[PDB]
């Protein structure tokens, strides 16, 4: 007997993903976490922890 | 108006004038795409829809 997730993971293009998906021909995955790396807190070296 | 010269007298007159309407027609043509008429009825799926 093992443990595991009961459902799939959702990915919805709601929010600021939708503006770049309509205006340009592209769309991120997790725009919000991708934005907090660049502009909210720059020059931070990647660390797995 | 009568007067005292040698001119003939004037009997009373009557004028009868007939006027009628004129018909006019107007037409404009609109095209609507078949996909545009269709997806007004298709169901909501996602925020990009």
């Amino acid at each position: 007997a093992m443990s595991g997730p009961a459902a799939y993971a959702s990915y919805v293009v709601r929010g600021a993903n939708l503006v770049t998906a309509v205006s340009y021909g592209r769309a991120m995955r997790n725009f919000e976490q991708f934005m907090a790396r660049i502009v909210d807190h720059p020059n931070a070296l990647p660390s797995v922890e | 108006i009568a007067h005292g010269d040698g001119r003939r007298p004037n009997k009373q007159r009557q004028y009868i004038v007939m006027k009628a309407c004129n018909k006019h027609h107007i037409g404009a043509e609109i095209e609507l795409a078949a996909a545009d008429i269709e997806l007004l009825f298709a169901e909501k799926e996602t925020p990009l829809d």
